[PDB]
Formats: structure tokens, sequence, C-alpha cells
């Protein structure tokens, strides 16, 4: 077995990337050619890819393809391609291996210019859109709006030409739920690609200054539970300190981080000073909870702390709070995990071992002493024990880090790590035990790499070097070992590395250029043939490489200061190592500072990025083909072994005053310059910008441009003002000055406020490097947005302050619903594709609450679709079993009717491509003739025998007017006739109790008859049969008598189903109600009764049917027990597809579809006949949900208001606001399917 | 311009006295 | 999942489409039985609790 390859690939392919599949060969010495190709699965006829490779001692006999799978040329529909084969064909050998594929490929980063937005706002939203490649990927993208209800909100469409998708300004709803929306990202029509953020939507002011609160240990322990000791600062948003602050401090129960709100205490609820920026305050836990818990010990409290911070500026007007729920109390407080540490052993290499230590709400503690234990096997299970080993953890990284001069034939190691503070006893010093194994080479042939795993990453553009050491008893043998660089999905290099004469090999002496960020994988391999039996030995190593783009871009302002003043005009320059696109935003800091934790958008860029590589752990491998998986390639290899030995497990260990500007896209060809105005805000602004190119992303460090100012006034408005209620609104004047100066306020405002303050002054004058208290009782008259300005005048200045106030109206913002299906053809009754809302107004609408209203609409999509459909044998079914005596005619004829009421669905005759066509004009004839012959027996008195002279039956009537009710498309009876045979039927047997007695016949007929009951309540089936028959053909003969016999016969039939007689009868009892009342209670609770009484297949029902009567019995044949059973089951689908109740349906046209009990039935005409009747309904229903319906919408004596193009492919239009107050009327085409379409109302009462 | 690239700004307006919807730019 | 299980219709009420689960987001219609008519909002909107 000296001649072998090995053809290694991603393990899974990823549709439409460009995938780089690498093939070696061993013990060849003529140069050959091979092909590697990507085709279709099972089949392999259609083949995506192909890939011809030379192999040579010119090439090392080493060689790759470059392979991809376009996404177009996969089938697509419904079923997407799991699977694919990769083959390789040669003239030694020929090999395929089905390849799973996935269609998650590439990036899609949502931005939106903030996270936190008010009601009446734009959202402005981007997506950055990347390949797999990293490159632009200039594909069509969709948004997805959903509500924190989960209830989606609106959809947009976008197409990419940049790599920058900068989608419309989302306008947020007239009325929203407030919390968390969420924005989905998609593109649109061939891929997974999912991409994901989140932003909340509150009533919100602006914090006028952070407050940080900074408690030493995020868990109090028996050393700070005596007594716990925290700082808190306070900062304006420009970067200097809160001068003076009152601060109430608040402190309570806590038992879960999630969602709790225990009481808090009353006690040390100090009242307190911050100075300078900073307050000190202590917590003696200890004597608060046994002064006031139930709580008297830290043992009952493996729970939490809450703690709460007020505070009020002492010498001015704002307030600001904050809080940190969750502090927690915890006798074994610590927790520990291993961190790229392999578990994989290299005998006497020094093997390293790395453990974070982390907490309950876990951050890098960095001040643990650890301690480890550890016990070996070497071999013949010679158990020996280690002595044990002292690390602290780093400070900084938290690792404690150790290193084991394990023995050199070492086989497994298994050991404990535990905290070793002394201060905790071994109950508490938290501890975990880890197992390691070695390679388990059979032909004891190894291939192991002199890397210590440098903590440190490396640098972009040095060279690495690693020597690499195969050992092995055939080392003469192993010429060159191969290497193999993979970053994210895809191998980036290959090559190969030669023994030199020393008896050692070429190191691994590579650039580690740009493509291998932020992380590569390298594994190393050979196959040794051994004596005579080949071995693929390989491992592998994790690469953390630097975090560096490609592009180098840079960003500054030219014009650099430490801070501009207010609208200064400024100069940007954008510089780049080649040609790129450039987005750029703004964003003020307070924003950030609005919510606790918020996070910067691009965070995370490269670790998302991560997500991608396919690969786990750091390296190494219990065998070759765990290193190859965990590696997360696959590989076709003669070589005895294969990678279906694993499988995709869930590895997850652990290695002017704007809000938003300057959110703009620009080309920097190589470098540009920009010009522009400063805001009037004064702030922080942070600005920020992404570079896109073929080069890839880049995300520019965050400019931190300050806006300032030493003299000013601000104004703690709230987000809105009750109308009518006079508030003490409180703000300050600052002096940063070195002295005092008098100052002067003269506020002055819109009309819309009038106030008794009636803004000569007190002239007072600020100290210096000091704010002064400032008030206004506004009182508040009209409603809406009015202009309020605090125009100041001062010693040496002057300043301009406008704003606009919300005053918004008494009592409660109530709401109330109102809505409608819209039902264009009447599926569930009545037709309903109109309707009307007046403008009603409420009797208790407070005079100037104007009442806001506002539309939704939703469509409702078919579900599952079960292709039930019959055999070319509809032929036979047609050209049925010989006409003749026995009414073979009658029997052949009859399903000839039904086989065209089938294909008036209308697709098969449109569609029969598959097969040579039934000749239409063919079926035409024969329905004729059908019409013809089914006249031939009819009596006389318009009863029907089978016989010309034989005995009347009701039976045979009934079967008649069945039948008689489908003809009419083509050829209608003339309707005497069937007046005459039904007022017969009625009126010689309509009876008392129970009806429809058969009058003269009761010798039954096998084949065109089925199965009577036993005689008690047999009335049942008759009563059923005929009201059947008489319901169908009702409509060509409306008569009141009649009208009153069915409701005769309906009421004794129920009566009679209400002991639940034998499940036959309950069944076809349910179909006829199911023509009757459709919400009759005791029709619905025998439905109920048929839907107990169903059997099923899987949890989830894939099939269901109804059996009785033993009919657990086999029967490899149809019979008269199969027929009871394929009657019963098609009677139950007609009822629960007149309630229209297709998701009940499916899994009993699925199990009809099989054909199991095979050949059906008895092959009666009964059983035969109501199936294809239950399939066809069931074809009909499906396009009757097919939702295609464009609604218009209308004011009555106003104009248009708005239209919805409802489909199947745009099934959710946006709400809309309903602004004028006229009486609204919807209404939409005749079109299809359903929809319903809401207004709901806001009155403020 | 025959053709304005993506992201770079033109303006529009109309004479004095007219009054007139809509940006100045359209992308 | 935690989709809303089956909501029990109101006294003389009935649901226009059964299911085993409904989606977050999704909403059910009630209707009256064959003597009885509907006051009030027909719909029940499935939460994510």
């Amino acid at each position: 077995q000296e001649q072998t390859y090995v053809i290694s690939a991603p393990k899974i392919f990823r549709v439409g990337a460009s995938e780089n599949i690498v093939i070696q060969v061993y013990g060849y010495t003529e140069a050959f050619d091979a092909t590697i190709s990507i085709k279709s699965y099972p089949d392999k006829k259609f083949s995506y890819s192909s890939g011809h490779v030379h192999l040579s001692s010119e090439n090392k006999f080493q060689n790759s393809a470059i392979l991809t799978i376009q996404p177009k040329q996969l089938p697509g529909g419904q079923n997407p391609v799991s699977y694919v084969y990769l083959e390789v064909v040669s003239k030694h050998f020929s090999k395929s291996k089905r390849m799973p594929i996935t269609y998650d490929n590439g990036f899609l980063f949502i931005h939106t210019d903030k996270p936190v937005y008010t009601p009446d706002q734009s959202v402005k939203v981007r997506v950055y859109s990347l390949n797999d490649d990293l490159k632009p990927a200039k594909r069509e993208t969709v948004l997805t709006f959903i509500d924190p209800e989960g209830s989606e909100v609106d959809m947009v469409e976008e197409i990419d030409h940049i790599g920058i998708i900068s989608f419309p300004d989302f306008k947020i709803p007239s009325n929203p739920r407030y919390g968390m929306w969420t924005i989905k990202a998609k593109y649109k029509e061939d891929f997974s690609t999912t991409g994901t953020a989140y932003f909340e939507v509150k009533e919100y002011v602006l914090p006028h200054f952070s407050v940080s609160i900074e408690p030493e240990y995020n868990f109090i322990g028996y050393k700070n539970f005596k007594n716990f000791e925290i700082t808190i600062k306070a900062r304006y948003f420009y970067n200097k300190v809160v001068t003076e602050a009152d601060v109430y401090i608040t402190f309570g129960i806590r038992e879960d981080l999630k969602d709790d709100q225990k009481e808090m205490m009353q006690t040390a609820m100090q009242n307190t000073m911050l100075i300078n920026g900073i307050a000190q305050v202590t917590f003696d836990s200890e004597t608060a909870v046994k002064e006031l818990s139930y709580y008297s010990l830290e043992d009952l409290n493996n729970k939490y702390l809450y703690i709460a911070v007020t505070v009020i500026e002492s010498t001015g007007g704002f307030s600001e709070e904050a809080e940190i729920p969750g502090i927690k109390y915890v006798l074994s407080p610590y927790k520990l995990n291993l961190v790229a540490t392999p578990l994989f052993l290299k005998p006497g290499i020094p093997y390293p071992i790395k453990v974070q230590v982390k907490d309950s709400l876990d951050q890098l503690v960095g001040g643990v002493p650890v301690t480890l234990n550890a016990q070996t096997i070497d071999v013949n299970q010679e158990t020996s024990d280690l002595d044990p080993s002292k690390s602290v953890t780093r400070v900084d990284d938290g690792v404690a880090s150790f290193v084991l001069n394990l023995p050199s034939g070492v086989t497994v190691l298994e050991f404990n790590v535990k905290t070793d503070a002394p201060d905790l006893p071994e109950e508490n010093q938290a501890r975990e035990g880890y197992r390691a194994i070695a390679y388990s080479s059979l032909s004891q042939s190894y291939l192991y790499i002199d890397w210590t795993d440098n903590h440190k990453a490396l640098l972009v553009g040095e060279h690495l070097n690693i020597i690499v050491t195969p050992k092995s008893p055939y080392i003469d043998k192993i010429t060159h070992y191969n290497y193999l660089i993979l970053s994210k999905g895809k191998i980036i290099h290959f090559g190969t590395r030669e023994k030199f004469s020393d008896a050692s090999y070429q190191s691994i002496n590579i650039p580690v250029t740009q493509n291998m960020v932020p992380s590569s994988r390298l594994l190393v391999y050979y196959i040794v043939t051994g004596e005579q039996t080949a071995e693929l030995v390989s491992d592998s190593v994790w690469l953390n490489i630097e975090e560096k783009c490609g592009n180098q871009l840079q960003v500054h302002l030219s014009p650099d200061a430490d801070a501009y003043s207010p609208g200064q005009t400024v100069s940007l320059n954008m510089a780049t190592g080649m040609d790129s696109w450039v987005a750029l935003a703004a964003v003020d800091s307070a924003v950030y500072g609005v919510q606790r934790g918020a996070k910067k958008p691009l965070e995370r860029v490269f670790q998302f990025l991560e997500k991608s590589d396919l690969g786990c752990g750091a390296g190494g491998g219990l065998n070759n083909a765990n290193v190859f998986h965990l590696a997360g390639l696959t590989f076709l290899t003669n070589a005895n072994a294969d990678d279906s030995q694993e499988n995709d497990e869930p590895c997850k260990e652990i290695l002017y005053f704007p809000e938003s500007w300057l959110w703009e896209v620009h080309l920097v060809p190589r470098r540009k310059q920009l010009q522009f105005a400063l805001p009037d805000s004064l702030t922080t602004w942070e600005i920020q910008g992404v570079g896109i190119s073929n080069t890839g992303i880049c995300v520019a460090d965050t400019v931190k441009a300050k806006v300032f100012k030493d003299v000013f006034l601000e104004m703690n408005i709230p987000y809105s003002v009750v109308r009518g209620e006079q508030i003490q609104l409180k703000g300050t004047v600052y002096n940063y000055r070195t002295s005092g100066m008098q100052f002067c306020v003269k506020m002055s405002a819109v009309e819309g406020i009038c106030t008794s303050e009636s803004p000569k002054c007190v002239r007072q004058k600020v100290e210096g490097s000091s704010s002064h208290l400032v008030t206004f009782t506004v009182l508040p008259l009209e409603i809406g947005l009015h202009n309020i300005n605090f125009s100041l005048e001062t010693w040496f200045g002057k300043e301009i302050l406008v704003k606009t106030l919300r005053v918004v109206p008494e009592g409660v913002k109530r709401e109330s619903y109102s809505g409608v299906t819209l039902d264009p053809r009447g599926i569930y009754g009545t037709i309903s594709r109109r309707k009307e809302f007046p403008y009603r107004i409420p009797l208790d609408l407070v005079p100037k609450t104007e009442i806001k209203r506002i539309l939704s609409v939703k469509g409702l999509l078919v579900g599952e679709i079960l292709s039930a459909v019959l055999s070319q044998e509809g032929i036979n079914i047609l050209t049925h079993l010989p006409k003749g005596s026995a009414e073979a005619e009658l029997m052949s004829v009859v399903p000839v009717f039904y086989v065209f009421h089938y294909l008036e669905t209308g697709n098969h005759w449109n569609i029969f491509h598959s097969d040579p066509l039934i000749e239409k004009q063919k079926l035409k004839k024969k329905l004729k003739e059908g019409m013809l012959s089914i006249m031939s027996y009819r009596n006389a008195d318009y009863s029907y025998s089978v016989w010309k002279g034989g005995s009347a039956s009701t039976w045979l009537t009934a079967f008649a007017l069945r039948v008689l009710g489908q003809v009419n498309k083509y050829v209608e009876q003339n309707q005497n006739s069937i007046c005459n045979s039904l007022l017969w039927l009625v009126e010689n047997y309509q009876l008392d109790n129970g009806s429809f007695k058969e009058n003269s016949q009761y010798q039954p007929i096998k084949l065109q008859g089925t199965l009577p009951v036993e005689a008690r309540e047999n009335s049942l089936y008759l009563t059923a049969f005929t009201v059947i028959g008489i319901r169908k053909a009702f409509d060509i003969c409306p008569l009141v008598k009649i009208d009153t016999a069915l409701i005769k016969a309906d009421n004794f039939l129920l009566e009679n189903t209400l002991p639940a007689q034998s499940t036959f009868t309950l069944a076809i009892s349910a179909y006829a109600l199911s023509l009757g009342d459709k919400t009759h209670p005791q029709f619905r609770s025998i439905v109920s009764a048929l839907k107990r009484e169903a059997l099923v297949k899987g949890n989830p029902p894939i099939y269901r049917f109804w059996k009785d009567n033993l009919q657990h019995k086999d029967s490899s044949v149809p019979n008269t027990g199969t027929a009871r059973m394929v009657e019963t089951t098609a009677y139950a689908l007609l009822t629960s597809l007149n309630l229209k109740d297709i998701n009940y349906v499916n899994p009993v046209i699925k199990w009809l579809s099989e054909e199991q009990r095979y050949g059906g039935g008895f092959y009666s005409t009964q059983d035969t006949i109501n199936a294809i009747e239950g399939l066809t309904e069931y074809s009909l229903l499906v396009k009757q949900l097919r939702l295609s319906m464009d609604i218009d919408v209308s004011y009555k004596h106003k104009g248009a208001l708005h239209n919805y193009k409802m489909t199947d492919k745009n099934f959710l239009g946006r709400p809309v606001e309903v602004l004028l107050n006229d009486d609204l009327i919807v209404s939409t085409g005749f079109g299809s399917g359903l929809a319903t379409v809401h207004v709901t109302t806001v009155v403020h009462k | 311009k025959p053709f304005y690239t993506v992201g770079e700004k033109v303006t529009v307006s109309c004479s004095g006295g007219m009054s007139l919807e809509g940006p100045s730019a359209f992308l | 999942d935690s989709g809303c299980p089956q909501p029990v219709p109101p006294e003389n009420g009935f649901i226009r489409n059964e299911k085993q689960l409904y989606l977050v987001g999704e909403d059910v219609e009630i209707s009256c039985l064959t003597g009885f008519e509907t006051v009030g909002y027909q719909y029940f909107r499935c939460l994510p609790d």
C-alpha cells in the first residue's frame, strides 16, 4: 500500500464560496493528471465545477483545484440541496464522498445610527455587506423590523453596489410598543446569512452628566460581608468632574440576576457628598442584614445585593441616578475554566496548561493563587502520580499558567486544578478536574511541532518559523511533510517541507500575509507506508494573528485641536494605502450614556468574523481523523482512515443640537480632504468610519472631538410636560472662570405658553468655578410643540438657548382595537371584501384630545402543500373495467365524472406533459355518454333502479343526486327531474324519528354498495348518505319542504350520534353535518369525538387515519375491512376539509398518498370515489388560500388613503396612520386568499 | 453632470419666489 | 419554544383555526356559536411569554 493519496477539503462547502481543494499523492514517479469535481447528489449527473490538476515531482506531486458552487446552478425550490458529491478521478484511483453544503455565505453588519430612539424619530440604518471572501458582496439585501412583542412592523429592500447598503430611513410608527425592537437582515434570494441588531424605543431625555458606580468587587465574600466598600464618581459629558453633588444611596435584597424586585433596606440610606467628582461609601452588610433582613448570616445568601444611587448637583438643578443590581453574595464565588489548552499530549515535550479564574457575573479576577495535582499513565497502565505545582493568576490576563515536563512515554494524564487562596478552604476554593489523551497512533508514527503556544499575537508580515519533527519507525521513508494554513472556512496556503540530510526537516518559514488575520490554523500531515500498510499522521495548531486592516486606513482632523468651538469650520483627512470607499458617521457620547452597558455597533467585528471558522479547540486530536475534524477539514484517502467517524458536535470551547450627523459615504482615491462645520452642541462627538474595498473592511479609530464652553446655562427640561399643570423646572448657570461675575436671564417663549413669572432680574453673581440654581414655574396652556427660549445677558457676555417644549394632555392615553378578516371568496362563509369604520367618537373624549387612528394589515399564508395526485392510472380510472352487466357500465362511468371534476382543478388539464395528454374531447364525449347512461337508470317516478324493472332504491337515488350535482358545468340535468326525484324521496320516506329508511331493496350490491351498519342506528348510514346526496342536489332544486326534511334528518342523525355509534357511522354523520350548520354546537362536539378517535404516527403527526372493527388485522390486499378504513378516513378528511382545516388535513393526505393497505379499500366504487373527491377538495383549498389581494382603502368623503398589494411574496405592508377625520372604507379586488385588517384608536381620557 | 457618483452631493434649486417640494438631491 | 398553547375560547366562543401551538405574534380568531353574537375584539395575539 505504498501508492496513496489525500484529498483535503473544508468540513462543509459554503454555497457560492470559492473553495480550495488540495491533493497529495505518494509512491508515484510517472507524472499524471487528476480531476477534482463537485457533482450533484445522489445522481452525480450535473457537475457544478471541475478542476484539472497535474501531479509531478515538478510539483512534488502536490496540487490544488479552486472549485465553486454558483447558487443558481443548484435546483433550489422548497427542498434546498443538503449534500453534494466531492469526487476525484485519476488513472490510478476514483473516489467520491458526500460533502455537506451550507448557504451561510458572508456577513451582514447592521449599523443603526443610535442604540436608543424616542418616538417621533426616523432611524438611519445601513448594512455592511461582505462575502465569505470579505469582499463587498454587491448583493440585494432586505431588512425586517420586529417590535418587542415579536410583531413584524416593516420590511424594506435595497440593492448593494458598494458594500454599504444605505437603506431608507425607517419612520417609527405613530404609536409604537415601547421596548426592544429588532432589525434582521437577509440576502434576498439565495443565502441565509442572517444579520441582527437591536435598538430600544423609550421616552427619554439625555442625561446631563454620567454617574459611574464602582464597587471594588462584583461579589461579596467573608472578607467583605463584614464591610463592603465602593467608589462613586460623576463627570460631565465634557470630560470634567462634577464639582459638588448631594448623594442618596439605596440598598436592597436581591435573589436573582435576571428579574427580581426584592425589598429595599431602610438603613444606611446615607445622605452624603460627592466632591471633586468622587464620593466614597461603605456598607456594613453584616449589621444591615442582621438589623433589617430576616437573614442573619452569609451562609444564607448564595444570592445578590441590589445597590442604587441618586445624585443632585449641590449648587445646580440637574439630577441623575443609576443602579448595579446583582452583586453576588456567594460562599464559592469563583469558578474556573481552561483557556487555549488542547487536552492532547506530546510526550516529553513540556505540555502547557492555562486556566482563567472567573466570577459569577464573571470578570478576570487575576489575583487568585491556584495549584495543580496530576496523575499519569505511560504503559501497561502504570498509574504514576505527579508532584503538585503552584502559580498565581496573572493580574491582567487572569491566566494562571503551568507546564508539565511529562514522561517521554506518557500515554494519558488526568489532573485537578484548585484555588489555593489560603483564606478559602477547598470546599470554597473552586476546583475542577480534566483529562488529556495521547494521539494514539497505531504505527507509533507521530508529527510533533515545536510550538510553546506563544501567548503573543503574530504580527502581520513577519515570517513565522516553526520547526516540525516527525518521529516514526520509518522516518527514512518520510521524504517530506506537507502543511496547510487555513483561515475561516478556507485553505489559503499549502506546501511541502523536505527532509534535510541532517535527518530533520525544513521549518515552516512563511509570511503571515494579511489574509490570515485574525486567526489561522496550521495542519501538518504525511502518509507513511509502514512495512506495508499506510498511515496518515497529522497534527494541528491554532495560530493567533494580530488584528490589522488591509487598507491601513486612517482618518484625522487636519486642524488638530484639543477642543473646538461650536460651529467651528474644520478640515478632515482620509488616507489609505489604496483607494477605498469610507463610510463616516458622528454620534454624541450622551447617547451611549443613556443606556447602561450600551455597545458600540462596530464592536466585536473580528470576533464575529471568527465565528466563520469551522474548527474548534487550539489544535491536536485523538486521531488523524479527529485532528482533521477539529481542524475543520475532511479528507478522502485510501490510507486506512476516514472522517465519517465524527460529526458536527456543538463544540464550544474558548480561545442645531442633533443626535447624529455627518452620516455619509465617500470615495477616497488614496487620499481625500473634506471641509465642514461642527454642530452647535457641546459634548464629545465620536466620529467613526469604516473603510471598504476589494481588500476588505477596516474600522477606523474613533475620533473623539470635544466641543466646550467655560460659562453657560442649562435647563433640566423633562421629556414632556402635562398640559395645564405648572411645574418648577430646574437648571443652573455654570461659571468655569477664575472669578465671579453678575448674570441675568430673560426667558422668552411662544404664546403657546403663558406663565406668571412674566420674564431687572436679581442679577445674581455666580462665584468663580461654581454654578447657580436657575428655576422657572412654567405653566403650559396649549398641547404639542412650542418654542421656548432662555436668552441670557451677563457681564462680558450673552447666550442664546432655543428649545422646543413638548406638551402632552391630561388623562390616560387609552387604546381601543377593531378589525376584520378580508375573505374575497367566502372560504369561511360570507364573502367579505368590503368593510367600513366610521370616525367614531367616544363619549369620554376629553374635549381637546383628538383621537389618533392607526391601521395594520396581515396576509395569511397557505403553509404546507402536499402534492397528492393521481398516477398515470387515471387513464384506467377513465377507461374503466368493461362496461356491461352488473352495471359494469355504471361502475365504469361513475369514476369518469369525478376524474372530470378532479381535472377541473385545471392544473392537470393545464399540465400533463410528463405523459401523453388525456384528450379533452375524449373526456367530454365520455361525460356526455355517462349522462346518457345515468338517465337509463332513472325510474319513471324519478326514483332509481340499476335494473330497468328492478325495485326502486332511495340509495341509488341519493347516489345519482350526488353525481348530478357535479356534472352541471358541462351538462346540467333539468331541474324539474331533480325536484321530482327529491320530492319522491322526501315525501315517501321522511320519518318522525330517523329518516329515509330504504323502501323496497334489502339486497345489497357489493362493488356499488358498502357495508350497512348493524341494525342499531343503521338509519345513521341511510340518513347520512341521503343527506349528502340531497345537499349536493339542493343548489339545483331549492324547495322549503326539502329544507324542512333536511333540518329533521339532521336533528335525528345528531340525536342518534350523541351515543357515539361505531366509528364509521360517526365519520359519515360528521361528513353529513359538515354540509349543514358548520357551527352547530353538537356538530362541533361530534367533530371533537372524531378527532379524539384519530390514529397518528410520530409525535407531530406525519400520518393520520382511523381504524375500527379490528381492522388492525393484516390485509395485504384490498377487502371489506380495508374498504371500511379507506372510506371512514375519506369521510373524516371531507369533514375536516369542510372545516377548511388544512393543517389537520395534511397528515391525512400524506397517509392516503402512501396507499398503505395497498390497492385501496376493496376497490369499491365508494372508497375510490370518496377518496378522489377528498383529494380534489384539498387541491381546490390550496389554490383558494393562495394569497393575492390588492387592498384599496379610502375615506368616505375625503380621498383615497392607501393601497396594499398583499401577495405571497409581500404578505405584510407597513401600518398606516389614519390621519383624516372622515369615515374609512376598505376593500379589495376579488383576488385570492385571506387577510386581516385592523384599526386601533388612541384617546386621552 | 451627466451622472452623479453615489454619495456625491448635487445641488438643485429653482428661481426666486418659486415654491418647490422634495430634496435638493436624490439617491 | 414557548409558543403560546391554544387558548380556551370564551363562554359561547370557539376558535376558527385550532392548532397545537401558535407562533409569537400569531393571532387567533374566535367566533360565536350559531345562536350567539360577538361583543368585543375577536382576536388574541401570542406574546413572547
